[PDB]
RNA sequence: AGGACCGAACCGACUAAUGUUGAAAAAUUAGCGGAUGACUUGUGGCUGGGGGUGAAAGGCCAAUCAAACCGGGAGAUAGCU
RNA sequence: GCUCGCCGGAAGACCAAGGGUUCCUGUCCAACGUUAAUCGGGGCAGGGUGAGUCGACCCCUAAGGCGAGGCCGAAAGGCGUAGUCGAUGGGAAACAGGUUAAUAUUCCUGUACUUGGUGUUACUGCGAAGGGGGGACGGAGAAGGCUAUGUUGGCCGGGCGACGGUUGUCCCGGUUUAAGCGUGUAGGCUGGUUUUCCAGGCAAAUCCGGAAAAUCAAGGCUGAGGCGUGAUGACGAGGCACUACGGUGCUGAAGCAACAAAUGCCCUGCUUCCAGGAAAAGCCUCUAAGCAUCAGGUAACAUCAAAUCGUACCCCAAACCGACACAGGUGGUCAGGUAGAGAAUACCAAGGCGCUUGAGAGAACUCGGGUGAAGGAACUAGGCAAAAUGGUGCCGUAACUUCGGGAGAAGGCACGCUGAUAUGUAGGUGAGGUCCCUCGCGGAUGGAGCUGAAAUCAGUCGAAGAUACCAGCUGGCUGCAACUGUUUAUUAAAAACACAGCACUGUGCAAACACGAAAGUGGACGUAUACGGUGUGACGCCUGGAAUGGCGUAAUGAUGGCCAGGCUGUCUCCACCCGAGACUCAGUGAAAUU
């Protein structure tokens, strides 16, 4: 399980949006950009031990990149896994 | 009416795939001329 | 039994079917069936009849899609159900029994050293312990006019006599109904589900 | 019971017209054929080029087939322009 | 934002394969959209796909490929075992309402189900690479019940009419409630309970089966639907207050009976026929060695776990396949009313659209059509095309024949609406009351109410009542071919090709033949009523120009032709009108050829 350094490389960056702002008040769910594999045990243990908050349920989805055309050559964006973390009752920042 | 190319990814990977070409002895000659010429995409990537 | 049909429409004008209404309707015994791919099921029929001395009672008669003859389900006295060849003179609830005695009636099996001269014998074994080969088609009969010597003589259905060793089993009685030749199929479409393709003429 | 009858979806295109730098390197319109059986279709596999397949026209084999395409012998041969 | 029109068994919606962000928002007009575009499937930047119950993955498996070993062969390779891949099959489980600019059975709330493990209590003969059960199957046809759905009535909320009448027998809206559990009814299957033995199931069994006895006849199993919980709920016509006028917060009445009825469930069922219609896994049962204070199985509670992958969007197409925003094709699901037998035909409901160029004049000419003085095939190779009939009931219906057919032969009369039998009839369905009992999802009378054909009489209006659309012309003679069928994708759909039956020869299994240095394989897991080749092609006269068939044949035919009734601008011989081009204008804008 821990392996504390494994849980430190799952969380990439917090994600800000108009959906996460409404989900924080209506559903009390924080949206976090996580790694490529990102199993449900690692996300719940990562928010459970790193953010020190009681995680109720975890959802995941894969964000497919787009094709950016800037010049002659084609381009692509990095894929990232959107994670939904819903807590028991308490909220945080 | 019907056109000569009806798409099927499973039939295209079973016949024209990377592993069916590797499993034949003469397919490595196709890959040998392919790596001799040096194309970017060999046949397909899933 | 064959029944001719009224010519309401052509092709279905002269269709005469070869069936027997005494047989059952529905599925046969499923554990004795296999895949039999190239769709027809394969019946498990004991051609050897190796269990001797144990009697058997016939329950019903079934139809075979593989062969042109009919089979029968027998019931041994210890709880075993297998299939044999159905003769012509079989009735419901008949006692058949194999063995060295094999009393003279259609539906028993004895080695060819004990066949009476003049009787009709089908299902003749040639190779020791293989059996089953001769007289599998409907309408066949083989009679024996000479048994003496080291080999028995058979008057086969093809028209020639052949000497077989006398240490092999043989089934009494004759085959069942011979109306299988009388089916003419009435139309071109009848031979389409039977696997045969139309023949391309050479001079065409 | 029915390769039975009429007639839908569906399949092939017989007639007539149009189309020939077209909507389309074969399609539309109006009659016409089948329409529960010799029907059609999806998906998957097999049969490969002096070969396969063919209800036999010498039809088809990727818009090409009286011997497919690619590469090689080959800058072949040509008595022709 | 208002009005008109189209599709509406689609031109609508969720989807499969495919596509790859084309999905949503802001901004921009170089190109891209056949015109402009301020808009967009174009660019710029941001966002958006939430799974134990959806699917994929996974277990096993048909066709088929690889196929460690192994047979054979110059190399290569042919073949193949034990195995393993291979969904187009089977195998765990969830519904309702609500929400955002875009996603939902995945997000909030309420309520269930399923797999494995841990802990506690209590009980216990547990245990497969073995056996049995079941998984596990063709085509066609009919009957009943119910649901979704539509209508009527009641009830609830809002109105009294922009022009005659409208407090009424009025008009508008609603009348939704799931999954699961319990009950086991319509319906189907099987005779049960107890006891003794067993050569079958490689040994075994209390299990499957068989063989002997006693009792009872209605018990056991599968199985749509109705009722209760689910639901002192949600949703709801219509309301009340604060407002970026977009919405937010809260409240919210009735929410039921009858009729009709699905291609949908009972039904992988029932009847009937022959062509006789996959295999395996999960699960239950039974034991072998062993374990039998252990372990495993069983009942309840609590806890843990159910991972990864796809989830935006078109999909009978502007996004896939045709180089395109192209008149082609592309799997199946949902299938409202009226008229009609119908998924055909005409209109409307929800929904999506008016097809990415238009505006003028109404000339010649081209195309799609409509009507038409008189004649009705005189036109043309050719009634090709066009025109004409087209539906139901009654009398009635010919030549021929294999007796099925021709036939709907042709030909004579009626078809609308309103009252009578009957203020709605035959038929179907069915409330309340009476009676009996295990006492129930139960049965016999009986008709309230609802729905509802078909025929007769009488009256009446229109030139025309099959009133529109859809919707066979009819009768005779004859060639070939029995018939339905097949083809020269893309100029010939025929007499050419195919045909069941029939005629001839050979083949006894280690079968003929074919395929192969050999191994191996088809025939065939067939057995002389079977197998391979040849010629002919229902059938009658028959085979002495007569089965490379002679002569005909009912029916059949995108097969060749003639006549007869009617019909028509096909023609005499062209006239007018409705449309799209052609003429002009705004913008874009080539080719063949030189």
């Amino acid at each position: 399980m821990i392996r504390e350094e494994r849980l430190l490389k799952v969380l990439r960056a917090p994600h800000v949006s108009e959906k996460a702002s409404t989900a924080m008040e209506k559903s009390n769910t924080i949206v976090l950009k996580v790694a490529k594999d990102a199993t449900k045990a690692e996300i719940k243990a990562a928010v459970q031990k790193l953010f020190e908050v009681e995680v109720e349920v975890v959802n995941t989805l894969v964000v497919k990149g787009k094709v950016k055309r800037h010049g002659q050559r084609i381009g692509r964006r990095s894929d990232w896994k959107k994670a939904y973390v819903t807590l028991k009752e308490g909220q945080n920042l | 009416m019907k056109r000569t190319f009806q798409p099927s990814v499973l039939k295209r990977n079973r016949s024209h795939g990377f592993r069916a070409r590797m499993a034949t002895k003469n397919g490595r000659q196709v890959l040998a001329r392919r790596r001799a010429k040096g194309r970017a995409r060999l046949t397909v990537s899933k | 039994a064959v029944v001719k049909c009224k010519p309401t429409s052509p092709g279905r004008r002269h269709v005469v079917k070869v069936v027997n209404p005494e047989l059952h309707k529905g599925k046969p015994f499923a554990p004795l069936l296999e895949k039999n791919s190239k769709k027809q099921a394969y019946r498990i029929v004991d051609f050897k009849r190796n269990k001797d001395g144990i009697p058997a009672v016939v329950e019903r008669l079934e139809y075979d899609p593989n062969r042109s003859a009919n089979i029968a389900l027998v019931l041994y006295k210890d709880g075993e159900r297998r299939y044999i060849l159905a003769p012509k003179g079989l009735k419901a609830g008949d006692q058949i029994q194999s063995g060295v005695d094999a009393a003279i009636k259609p539906g028993n099996t004895l080695p060819m050293r004990n066949i009476p001269v003049g009787s009709t014998v089908h299902n003749v074994e040639m190779k020791p312990g293989k059996g089953g080969q001769l007289a599998r088609s409907a309408g066949t009969y083989v009679q024996i006019v000479a048994r003496d010597g080291a080999y028995v003589t058979l008057r086969l259905r093809s028209g020639e006599m052949r000497k077989v060793e006398a240490d092999c089993r043989a089934t009494l009685g004759e085959v069942g109904n011979a109306e299988h030749m009388l089916r003419v199929l009435g139309k071109a479409g009848a031979a389409r589900w039977r696997g045969v393709r139309p023949t391309v003429r050479g001079t065409a």
